């Protein structure tokens, strides 16, 4: 289940 | 800090350099430089303050979760004692993960978030206290679990209660935060239900708005539609 | 060091832990603690060390190159000054590459090559310094390049004449040794001649010895041949 | 020009 991946701005 | 010495500006300019060379940790040491200096943020400066410390504690997640994996093997029927390093290191990534997320909720407690009016700011720091305590509720396991899901629930809570009163059903903000609350409620509140409705209601609610957007805007917004999706696949 | 009140054993086990959970500068810091317990180590033992540093200065070079390349950007003709920051993040970037490196072979010369008496000891610690003299020299530029250099050729030049004497040509110590001094001589040393002639050698003599080894030995054998090949497609 | 990867043990 995924979160927002949110590691690339 | 050690970045007291370094202007806000060079502060921001090298974390943008870090994020460039993959150097998340000196990335978010820039970031929490910048924050210290007492300004509000932007919303660029904002992403890459959550850039930053996203990657950082992502790592130490994961190999929080290879070496929770290994301790669990070592304490089943049929094992072979090999003595407390598999719990000892666990609890030494566990702590720098516990410290990492603490840095991060006392830079939104001291003071982004009270300095925060705009929606947009306002609803991306509570998302990002929800997210912070949501980790810090991942490794929980003592007196104070239930008090650090709650406070993750409560940040969520009021991030929520603003967007849907301030912001359309396709802001990207608000569907991050919907899908990190839903996430939320499916592996951290045991409320797998909450978890399909919040994210059934906020994809059919963004999918009613689309027509109003920019080609643009459609694109950012059906990107997290679609993580939404990929939840709702995996959980039905 | 931080690790002297830690077990030897233990030190190994959780080196063995961090690599599994990706934590490379953790087990790079285990290992300087059990290279430092002054025991010889063992194949295994050697293995690890090696793998930890050469993770840690990996990504330490990789980010030297990305920030070296914005350095040149910023330098050109019609390039608009940026301030100090890049140059000042590159150095920053190089200066831990460098004490990195100076650690590895403070840890080589005190004490591990004098110690080493067996050839599969004693050419895999002069491979690395060699390697990490190498490193060295990747972002060297002053009055000591040329030294820098000299260094890394003396001990890479050590390795291969004790490697001719005492290991067959298809032994993997013995092939990625010629391997990277090849990429030496190709990167380094400006004697891609040099490189190519090497690889060529190196991969005949080891083509005409894999008649002798096992299953299990031509497959480690066969590996590195191929890099050998890969360079030599990439260089002629 | 690839040196010995020598990345995983
Ligand atoms: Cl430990
Ligand atoms: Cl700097």
């Amino acid at each position: 289940a995924g979160s927002i991946p949110g590691r690339r701005s | 800090g050690a970045m007291g010495s370094m202007e806000r500006a060079s502060l921001i300019q090298k974390a943008k350099l870090a994020e460039q060379a993959e150097r998340y940790e000196d990335m978010a040491a820039f970031m929490k430089g910048a924050v210290e200096k007492g300004e509000e943020l932007s919303c660029e400066e904002r992403n890459l303050l959550s850039v930053a410390y996203k990657n950082v504690v992502g790592g130490q997640r994961a190999a929080w979760r290879v070496l929770s994996s290994i301790e669990q093997k070592s304490n089943e029927e049929g094992s072979e004692e090999k003595g407390p390093e598999v719990r000892e290191y666990r609890e030494k990534v566990e702590t720098e993960l516990q410290g990492v997320c603490d840095t991060v909720l006392g830079l939104l407690d001291s003071h982004l978030i009270k300095e925060a009016g705009d929606a947009e700011s306002r609803v991306f720091y509570l998302k990002m206290k929800g997210d912070y305590y949501r980790y810090l509720a991942e490794v929980a396991t003592g007196d104070d679990k239930k008090r650090i899901i709650d406070s993750a629930r409560s940040a969520y809570q009021e991030a929520m209660d603003i967007s849907k009163k301030e912001m359309p059903p396709t802001n990207p903000i608000r569907l991050g935060l919907a899908l990190n609350f839903s996430v939320f409620h499916y592996e951290i509140a045991n409320s797998p239900e909450e978890a399909i409705s919040l994210a059934k209601t906020t994809f059919d609610e963004a999918m009613a708005d689309l027509h109003t957007l920019s080609e643009d805007s459609y694109k950012d917004s059906t990107l997290i539609m679609q993580l939404l999706r990929d939840n709702l696949t995996l959980w039905t």
